[PDB]
RNA sequence: AGGGGAUCGAAGAUGAUCAGAUACCGUCGUAGUCUUAACCAUAAACUAUGCCGACUAGGGAUCGGGUGGUGUUUUUUUAAUGACCCACUCGGCACCUUACGAGAAAUCAAAGUCUUUGGGUUCUGGGGGGAGUAUGGUCGCAAGGCUGAAACUUAAAGGAAUUG
RNA sequence: AAGAAAAUGUUUU
């Protein structure tokens, strides 16, 4: 045999053992633990607002330099901190 | 053990034909197993098989002709509806125009368009082409 | 990769093999896969079988011989030129030279 | 292969062997077609008359070429007692 | 299909057991050979010569059934068969291969090789495995004389013989050349002795 | 093969085709029967009693000759046994494990012998209470396998 | 790191980590 | 000129052979890339790829250019070439000229009815090379070809008009899916039917019938 | 190979094979009619006997369990049944 | 080192080869009869070649050498014509006018041939 | 926890080496190594290949059993055991050749009979880390074992082979 | 028969 059952009456083990191995999946797990609303600083939204704390500037990763600009910001949401690039040239002296 | 003396028949032919045999012998050789090879010979499948009577459940030794592709069983015995004997079909067979899934249905045990044009259904044995 | 088809050893239905230790470090190796020569040096060569001989007080002495089984690790084997490193398809020859 | 009206629309109906009766494909370059001479009349070797056996590069390289000849030719004529069913 | 004047004849089954074209290999014979006569003690197998001249005979009219006779190749490098194969080639046009066979010759279509047969025959297909190899990469017919435990890889007309006999081979090349002019009507009726004599082919060590 | 073991041994007796008496057969199946109740009297088992007809007389087979099984033919005479044979040997064997694993003690691997031979009798047991040959509360115990064999 | 040192370490490390929790109540 | 060595190039150059479909019937091997262009005149070549490989030796990166090159016309024969080179242009024309010497036929057939003009393949064919399986299924009419592009532009130079693809395996492999796809296209008429059953006499090669082709007077 | 009489393989070739892989298995045991020393019968004992076989009025082994076919006490007489 | 190259080595191989009945085995001559049978650009390849010509005579008068094949193809032919004729093909006569063979060998001739000479031991 | 503790020998002591060298090397040496009565339940616990069943190449060895031989040898008194030789067979540890076939390849008689995909069945995996960690449970005297996440992080990590 | 010491090399092309 291939490893899995195969008889006419094994459905319920067929659906079972799918069911423990569909956890072995990323967006499954979290879509039926909920790991977005309870982590994932937006909770489970795409977008969120905040209030900006400090601007920051972040060393870009190798093989490149030219550190990036972001800012620190508390969500109203749920009072989590995450930073937030600031995406042009320029950009961060329209935030403050 | 042995769960389908069908599929070991089957296997035991497929082998026996790729690698260029003219003849092969199957053992216990059930009604089933004769059935089969039935349809197959009466497609031209398969030459003339005898069966051995030992007073177990026998031996058939099969002559083939080098027609046969793949024989095979379809394990388990799925239930097959008269719809769903056309996706069957399209799975298993090479083509539209030749090859056969043999069925075991009340009306006995017949190839896809003998069931079809009897208009009978039942359980997936197996195919040929 | 599996370097060797069977192992580097000879240990196929056993399961488990008593060591031996090496004749020239001691390292514990299984017996099956030590490399074991025989030696049947006799007892005096030392160019000097003639002058023994001359010495003896029996004629036709015939002088013994000392037998050693030794047996070396893979690691002293190679290094002491027991066994050499072959080639990919050398390695498959079991035959002594 | 044809189509409606009965008409040959597949080229090149391919051979097949004389012991497995597996066609020999374009490509199959161990297959091999052996021509037996027809002999008359105490010998002559009477030209372009042949027994024609084709064998697949299978059979060659499964090396029962030998045997699957032997049996072919046994039955055409050609040999007396090489070949034996039984065995 | 074949006379009587075709069947095996006394002479010639003498000509074989004298040659000990009959003494087959030892216990270690391949299992595709049912040309095995009931095996004597001390090991040796006998061959059945019937079966030998049979197959010889099928052989001849192969080669026979070949067009043109310069597209047939006759190949030993061993050397009890060299003489017997240039000498084949001498009598019937064939193309001999004595020797070395240049890897390439027959795939390789380039000059000073690469001849392009329609049937090869060799001495041994153990020593000559590089011919059948390049034969069937090219699609050309192999005779043999295959030994008891000779390979019958893409060997399609074995004949079976002692290999390890120069004599057997020498004998078996002679016969095949014989049969081959029979009939192709280079002699004229099957009955004379073939006035050439059955040690030209032999092998000649000093 | 070998439900307690990785052997594949295919050692059996391989019975004859023929279905009849041997042609060279004389003695009367009501002989062969009153045979086969002499040896039950003495205590034979059918297996046993079955090794002596054909060893020492030339009943081949008991089926073949009398048209009925030695068991069932002990049976239809009122000497079947309490259990079937295969079982009580069986247990005697699991008894005797038993008796030498209480000796000594530290037989790990008669420990792993008794636990295949009683796997077996619990397997043959349920096989015999679901064909209603034993009782359907029949439980073997290895309180009770001593003084149920002997 | 060498797997074995590093199994190790994380024992230790697991060791520390209970005798810690424990010494809390 | 062409000047053939290959009796059968001499044969097909003299007109004795006047159709790739009896090299075909007698499994000839084909030497010379002449005797394809003169036995298939309508053959047109596409590059589908050329990528660099590279050696590393002593400094290192002797980066040459590997080809891919299929040639057929757009009725039942295709030819799948693969050339590495020290130029592009190179590899391109002997990819072109290995191609056409590997030129096979394709068996088309029908997915339903028998209306005429084959129009997909007879069976479904599967050809493996490397971990790349590429799997051609019969199509009804109207489908079209449903492959990737390079699979469908060998499929539309092999002549098929109706077909299923399925693939597996790292088909981002494109020599090795050209090369499963080409194999797959040449099992169709390895694959006996019952059309085929039928006996045939084994007709007598072209070799024979015209023998006095190889010589020099 | 690839065509041979699977229905009528030689008689060499299936005495050559295993009791239960010829055609049709069966026994290769016999049973023989052995001349007891005494009289009033010729005892018959099968080929393969695991007893130690004796008169059916005397008390002579007529023949000793080996682990294949049995010896013959080397003293006897036998016919094959 | 003095290994002659090849492009001495198939010089003097051709010159042997089409040379023989000419040039004798001193090297004085040789280079002479070099000058006239070979466009040879310079004197010090002449001289090598001339002088692995005359080593290729040498050895030659002691026996053949591999690769060599000059009107020795005339000698070998006659020798390869015969080394046994009208005297015994191995065949009936080295005997009582019988064939020795062995008992398997008696059932093999009595399969079919029911005459022939036998003295099976 | 008793017994035993010759040898070797985690720790440790020590001499040397070394830039450091409470490392390799050298000399000792505790626990241990052995055993009994209990615990522990883990190993690259490996064939890194679950188990049962069928089929598909060639070959020669070898272990156990069996069959046969005008067999060799061994003596008991015709014969017979034993050992051996030859042939055959079942079962086994394996091996050699070729791979029709399989595979990414290394290689594989299974890792084959798989896109021509279904003989039965158990267990396990789903990119690399975090992590066999946290938490809960359970077992253990302990060391720990079994069960066992997530946040977060990351574009590789990895397998086989090729040329350097 | 065997033969001491040898640590290190910034980031991106
Ligand atoms: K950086
Ligand atoms: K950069
Ligand atoms: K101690
Ligand atoms: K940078
Ligand atoms: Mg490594
Ligand atoms: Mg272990
Ligand atoms: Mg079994
Ligand atoms: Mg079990
Ligand atoms: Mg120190
Ligand atoms: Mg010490
Ligand atoms: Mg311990
Ligand atoms: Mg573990
Ligand atoms: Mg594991
Ligand atoms: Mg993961
Ligand atoms: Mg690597
Ligand atoms: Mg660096
Ligand atoms: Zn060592």
């Amino acid at each position: 045999g291939k490893g899995k059952p195969r008889g006419l009456n094994s459905a319920r083990k067929l659906r079972v053992h799918r069911r423990n191995n569909r956890w072995a999946e990323n967006n499954y797990k979290k879509r039926l633990l909920g790991t977005a609303f309870k982590s994932s600083p937006f909770g489970g939204s795409s977008h969120a607002k905040g209030i900006v704390l400090e601007k920051l500037g972040i060393e870009s990763k190798q093989p490149n330099s030219a550190i990036r600009k972001c800012v620190r910001v508390q969500l109203i949401k749920n009072g989590k901190k995450v930073t937030a690039f600031v995406p042009n040239d320029g950009c961060l002296n329209f935030v403050d | 053990t042995r769960s389908s003396v069908l599929a070991d028949a089957l296997n035991a032919i497929n082998n026996a034909e790729k690698t260029g045999k003219r003849q092969v012998l199957i053992r216990p050789s059930s009604k089933v197993i004769i059935k089969f090879l039935q349809v197959m010979q009466k497609h031209g499948y398969i030459g003339e098989f005898e069966y051995i009577d030992d007073h177990r459940s026998g031996k058939i030794v099969v002559q083939l002709n080098g027609r046969l592709n793949k024989c095979g069983v379809i394990s388990p015995r799925f239930n097959v509806k008269i719809g769903d004997i056309e996706k069957w079909t399209a799975n298993l067979l090479p083509a539209r125009q030749f090859g056969y899934v043999i069925l075991t249905t009340s009306a006995g045990i017949m190839d896809h368009e003998e069931a079809r044009r009897k208009h009978v259904s039942g359980k997936i044995l197996g195919f040929v082409y | 990769p599996k370097k060797r088809a069977s192992n580097g050893r000879n240990k196929k239905g056993r399961g488990h093999v008593k060591p031996v230790r090496c004749v020239n470090c001691s390292k514990s190796i299984p017996k099956d896969k030590a490399i074991k020569r025989m030696a049947i040096r006799n007892i005096v060569e030392a160019a000097a079988v003639r002058d023994l001989s001359e010495a003896s007080v029996y004629p036709e002495y015939a002088l013994p011989k000392t037998y050693n089984k030794l047996h070396y690790c893979v690691s002293c084997a190679i290094h002491a030129r027991i066994v050499r490193v072959r080639s990919r398809e050398d390695r498959k020859n079991r035959a002594p030279p | 292969m044809e189509n409606d009206k009965g008409q040959l629309v597949e080229l090149y109906v391919p051979r097949k062997c004389s012991a497995t009766n597996r066609i020999i494909k374009a490509d199959d370059h161990a297959s091999v077609q052996i021509n037996v001479a027809k002999v008359d009349e105490e010998g002559r070797a009477i030209p372009g008359e042949y027994v024609t056996y084709a064998l697949s590069g299978y059979v060659r390289s499964r090396g029962e070429s030998d045997d699957s000849l032997n049996r072919l030719a046994q039955n055409d004529g050609l040999l007396k007692n090489v070949w034996s069913y039984s065995r | 299909s074949l006379p009587a004047t075709f069947d095996l004849t006394p002479e010639d089954a003498q000509l074989l057991l004298a040659a000990n074209t009959h003494l087959g290999a030892r216990n270690v014979q391949v299992h595709q050979e049912p040309y095995v006569f009931n095996a004597r003690p001390d090991g040796v197998h006998v061959i059945n010569v019937g079966k030998t001249w049979e197959k010889l005979v099928l052989a001849a009219r192969i080669i026979a059934a070949i067009p043109n006779p310069e597209d047939v190749v006759a190949i030993s490098s061993r050397t009890f068969g060299q003489r017997a194969v240039l000498k084949f080639a001498a009598h019937t046009g064939a193309t001999p291969i004595a020797g070395r066979f240049t890897p390439g010759s027959f795939t390789n279509y380039i000059t000073r090789s690469f001849k392009e047969p329609r049937l090869v025959i060799v001495t041994d297909p153990r020593s000559d495995a590089q011919a059948i190899k390049e034969a069937s990469y090219v699609n050309i017919p192999v005779i043999a004389l295959t030994d008891l435990d000779s390979p019958s890889e893409f060997v399609d007309v074995a004949i079976p013989c002692n290999n390890r006999g120069k004599h057997s081979i020498g004998l078996i090349w002679y016969l095949l050349a014989r049969e081959v002019l029979r009939l192709r009507g280079a002699l004229v009726d099957r009955t004379q002795p073939w006035s050439i004599m059955p040690d030209l082919y032999f092998y000649r060590d000093p | 093969g070998r439900m307690h073991s990785a052997g594949k041994g295919i050692s059996s007796s391989a019975i004859p085709y023929s279905r009849n008496a041997p042609a060279w057969f004389k003695l009367s199946s009501e002989s062969v029967i009153e045979q086969i109740v002499k040896y039950a009297r003495k205590g034979l088992t059918p297996s046993q009693i079955g090794v002596l007809l054909r060893d020492a007389h030339g009943v081949t087979q008991a089926r073949v000759i009398t048209g009925n099984k030695i068991m069932r033919i002990l049976k239809s005479n009122g000497l079947a046994p309490e259990i079937p044979e295969d079982l009580y040997y069986l247990i005697k064997k699991a008894v005797s494990v038993r008796k030498h694993l209480e000796r000594n003690r530290k037989d790990k691997d008669a420990k792993f012998r008794l636990i295949l031979i009683e796997s077996r009798i619990h397997r043959l047991a349920r096989y015999y209470r679901t064909v209603a040959v034993l009782p359907p509360n029949w439980k073997y115990e290895s309180a009770t396998a001593s003084a149920l064999v002997n | 790191m060498r797997a074995k040192w590093r199994k190790k370490r994380t024992r230790r490390l697991k060791r520390k980590r209970r005798k810690v929790r424990a010494r809390s109540k | 000129g062409w000047v053939p060595v290959t009796k059968l190039g001499r044969l097909v150059k003299a007109g004795k052979i006047t159709t790739i479909e009896e090299i075909f019937l007698h499994s000839l091997p084909v030497k010379e890339f002449q005797i394809i262009d003169t036995l298939l005149p309508g053959l047109q070549d596409e590059v589908m790829n050329i990528k660099p490989v590279q050696k590393q030796t002593r400094a290192g990166q002797r980066t040459r250019f590997k080809a891919v090159v299929v040639v057929g016309d757009s009725n039942g024969h295709v030819g799948l070439g693969i050339k590495t080179a020290k130029e592009v242009a190179g590899a391109i024309r002997a990819g072109i000229i290995i191609a056409k010497l590997s030129v096979i036929p394709i068996r088309r057939g029908y997915w339903g009815t028998n209306l005429g003009q084959p129009h997909s393949l007879a069976t479904k064919t599967t050809g493996k090379c490397g971990s790349v399986t590429v799997r051609l299924i019969p199509a009804p009419r109207g489908s079209g070809i449903v492959a990737s592009p390079a699979v469908k532009k060998l499929l539309q130079l092999a002549g098929v008009e109706d077909v299923y693809t399925q693939s597996n395996g790292k088909t981002r492999t494109l020599e090795n899916t050209l090369k499963a796809a080409f194999v797959a296209i040449g099992n169709t008429y390895g694959f006996l039917t019952p059309n085929l059953w039928a006996e045939q006499p084994l007709p007598v090669s072209p070799l024979d019938i015209y023998s006095d082709e190889a010589s020099a007077q | 190979v690839l065509v041979q009489d699977l229905l009528h393989p030689t008689a060499a070739s299936e005495a050559r094979k295993h009791k239960l892989k010829t055609l049709v298995q069966g026994p290769r045991s016999y049973f023989l009619d052995v001349k007891c020393p005494g009289c009033l019968n010729i005892t018959t004992v099968f080929s393969h006997a695991q007893t130690a076989v004796t008169c059916e009025s005397c008390s002579t082994i007529l023949c000793t369990p080996t682990g294949g076919k049995a010896k013959l006490s080397e003293g006897t007489s036998f016919r094959r049944k | 080192g003095r290994v002659r190259t090849k492009t001495v080595k198939r010089a003097s191989k051709a010159l042997i080869e089409r040379y023989y009945p000419k040039l004798t085995l001193d090297f004085q001559t040789n280079k002479r009869l070099c000058d006239e049978i070979a466009t040879i650009q310079s004197k010090r390849l002449r001289n090598k070649i001339a002088g692995y010509t005359t080593h290729l005579m040498k050895r030659i008068q002691k026996g053949p050498v591999r690769g060599i094949s000059f009107k020795l193809q005339e000698e070998e032919r006659e020798r390869k014509d015969q080394y046994v004729p009208e005297v015994s093909a191995l065949d009936l006569s080295r005997s009582n006018g019988v064939l020795n063979v062995d008992n398997q060998t008696s059932d093999l001739v009595k399969s079919l041939g029911l005459k022939l000479p036998l003295s099976v031991i």
